[PDB]
Order: C-alpha cells, then sequence, then structure tokens
C-alpha cells in the first residue's frame, strides 16, 4: 500500500538516514564547481 | 540588510548579487555543465553512437543546441525518439522501449 513497496522498517531506514548536500534540488549549487 | 552588497554559501562560493544601480538582489546560477558519456556497440560491430549529457534536463539540452550556446561543436540528430530523459541525464541517440 506504500509507494516504491519498502517495508516499514525499509520505510522507517530510509526516513531516519538524512542526505543534505550544499547543493540545488533538481530533477535532472548540486554540481559545485566542476563536481557532479 | 541595506548594507551588504553579495552572498555566499556555506562553501563561499558567490550566489547572490545587488545591482549597483538599481538595488536589486538576484541570484546566481551556475550555466548548466556536466560530463558528456558516448555509448558505442563497438567499432567492428555498428559505428552508431548514443550521447548522455549528465546532469541535465533534455529541454535545457534541446534550447541550448538551437542557441548554439552547447560547448561541443559536434551535434547528434534527434529524432524525438532517439531523445530520452533518464535520471542520469539527457540520453540522445537511442530509442527507448518498454521491453526489459
Ligand atoms: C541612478 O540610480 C537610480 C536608482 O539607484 C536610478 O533611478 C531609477 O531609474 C529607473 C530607470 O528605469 C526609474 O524607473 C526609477 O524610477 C528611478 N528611481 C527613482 C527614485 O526615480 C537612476 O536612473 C540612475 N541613474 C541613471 C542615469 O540611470
Ligand atoms: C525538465 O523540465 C521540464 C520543464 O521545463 C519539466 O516539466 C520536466 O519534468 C523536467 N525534467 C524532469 C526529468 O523532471
Amino acid at each position: 500500500s506504500k509507494p516504491s513497496k519498502r517495508s516499514p522498517i525499509e520505510d522507517l531506514l530510509f526516513n531516519k538516514v538524512t542526505l543534505a548536500d550544499a547543493g540545488f534540488i533538481k530533477q535532472y549549487a548540486q554540481k559545485f564547481n566542476g563536481l557532479t | 540588510l541595506p548594507f551588504q552588497q553579495f552572498g555566499r554559501d556555506i562553501v563561499d562560493t558567490t550566489d547572490a548579487v545587488r545591482d549597483p544601480q538599481t538595488l536589486e538582489i538576484l541570484d546566481i546560477t551556475p550555466c548548466s555543465f556536466g560530463g558528456v558519456s558516448v555509448i558505442t556497440p563497438g567499432t567492428n560491430t555498428s559505428n552508431q553512437v548514443a550521447v548522455l549529457y549528465q546532469g541535465v534536463n533534455c529541454t535545457e539540452v534541446s534550447v541550448a543546441i538551437h542557441a548554439d550556446q552547447l560547448t561541443p561543436t559536434w551535434r547528434v540528430y534527434s529524432t524525438g525518439s532517439n531523445v530520452f530523459q533518464t535520471r542520469a541525464g539527457c540520453l540522445i541517440g537511442a530509442e527507448y522501449v518498454n521491453n526489459s
């Protein structure tokens, strides 16, 4: 019933880990200065 | 504030300026860039290749192509079906199919 078909524990594990690159959210600053 | 003239990120890169005459605050977005990768079946089979423009939208690539802004001087012919948007980047020169 949940999009991505993760288990409750997998959903927990993904929600606990936080990604916070000092970039910009694109669909594809995130590219920095020649760094992709 | 009336005193600040431009701004910087947490990594001390510039991301905004104040226009010196209108005092409007403008954001500076880097111009699109990325790597280019070439998919080749091998020259002992075919000379057809596909080009992946990594990290960019196919719309941005098509606009840069039309405006003669894209840095490489070669062009890959677009058939409409040859242009497919992936998460990795824009893949030009390969027909996407549903069959896995
Ligand atoms: C000097 O700077 C001032 C503002 O810092 C300019 O004044 C504005 O100019 C725009 C031009 O489109 C007008 O629409 C605004 O109404 C002006 N502001 C005011 C308060 O009148 C001024 O034009 C600049 N000098 C020159 C020669 O351009
Ligand atoms: C590319 O940009 C268009 C709007 O210009 C947007 O609708 C589209 O979703 C973007 N690409 C991706 C992969 O999101």
